[PDB]
């Protein structure tokens, strides 16, 4: 279920309040 | 005030992003 690396993924094109919901740890 | 814009989140930009999001660990620190 989990992906590359989001800081650098997000770096390059972005992540909405989505991916970053699912990347905090809670 | 600004909504998923996805805009590019370069590791800090993705770590507030994150925060405002969800939150993260704790933030906390010196709180």
């Amino acid at each position: 279920a989990a992906a590359t690396n989001p800081a650098r993924y997000c770096c390059l094109s972005g992540c909405t309040q989505q991916d970053l919901l699912t990347l905090c740890p809670y | 005030p600004t909504p998923e814009m996805r805009e590019k989140l370069c590791g800090h930009h993705f770590v507030r992003a994150l925060v405002r999001v969800c939150g993260g660990p704790r933030w906390s620190t010196e709180a």
